[PDB]
């Protein structure tokens, strides 16, 4: 999961 | 937004999209390529391809089971193009190179166009 | 194999199939979540999650047109987990976290369960 | 385009  | 974004989704998605396909699951069309036929989801030819996308939007298009193509279409080069939409792979060689960019014109994939025509310009 | 492959294209298929789902086309499905409606494709429900999958692989489910689920269930959440399926990206706060992991526990999204309980475990 |  990852700040897009 | 304030969203997170799992960077495997799409992948996953694709991934589980082919494996439907391979097990011929809920797929809604054939796609008559002169003497072959190929099973797919309506749905993933119109993500892939503008020709699909236009073939699909049609009010009385969108409801046939069987679509004829062009009999000009390769059915190896149509083969390699929809494994492509189902899996981002390209099966690109000296042998097809001209069979499958003709196909993605066809078929309106202007990715696959351009590095068609980028690996045709370095053979010359 | 000596493919070549295009970065990009999951990503551009998923979000052509959510473009698809925002025109309410060749979608086969409406998943009834109390009083409210969600339409989506039966393909991408399946390629999300382990609950749809069992649904949709059932030789008399697949042919539903309306899936009613479980009353516990939310409807915030689960527009949140449609987002997410079409779009890799979860809208997750403070005010839904609760929701969003019973609806993903549900649904079977397992990547969705693991970061909510990081997440929850975090604020304790 | 990548070398997968
Ligand atoms: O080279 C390409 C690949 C492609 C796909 C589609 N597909 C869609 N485009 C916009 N909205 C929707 Cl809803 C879809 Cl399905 C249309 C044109 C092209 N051209
Ligand atoms: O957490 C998750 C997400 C998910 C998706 C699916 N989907 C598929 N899996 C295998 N082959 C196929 Cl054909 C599909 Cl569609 C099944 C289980 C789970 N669990
Ligand atoms: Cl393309
Ligand atoms: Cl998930």
């Amino acid at each position: 999961w990852v700040i897009p | 937004d304030s969203c997170i974004q799992f960077t495997r989704h799409a992948s996953d998605v694709l991934l589980n999209l082919n494996r439907l396909r391979s097990r011929d699951i809920l797929t809604d069309v054939v796609i008559v390529v002169s003497r072959e036929q190929f099973r797919a989801h309506k749905t993933v030819l119109m993500a892939c391809s503008g020709l699909f996308y236009s073939i699909f939007t049609d009010q009385l298009k969108c409801n046939l089971s069987v679509i004829n193509l062009d009999p000009e279409i390769n059915p190896e080069g149509f083969c390699i193009l929809l494994d492509f939409m189902y899996t981002s792979r390209l099966n690109l060689r000296e042998g097809n190179i001209m069979a499958v960019m003709a196909t993605a014109m066809y078929l309106q994939m202007e990715h696959v166009v351009d590095t068609c025509r980028k690996f045709i310009k370095a053979s010359e």
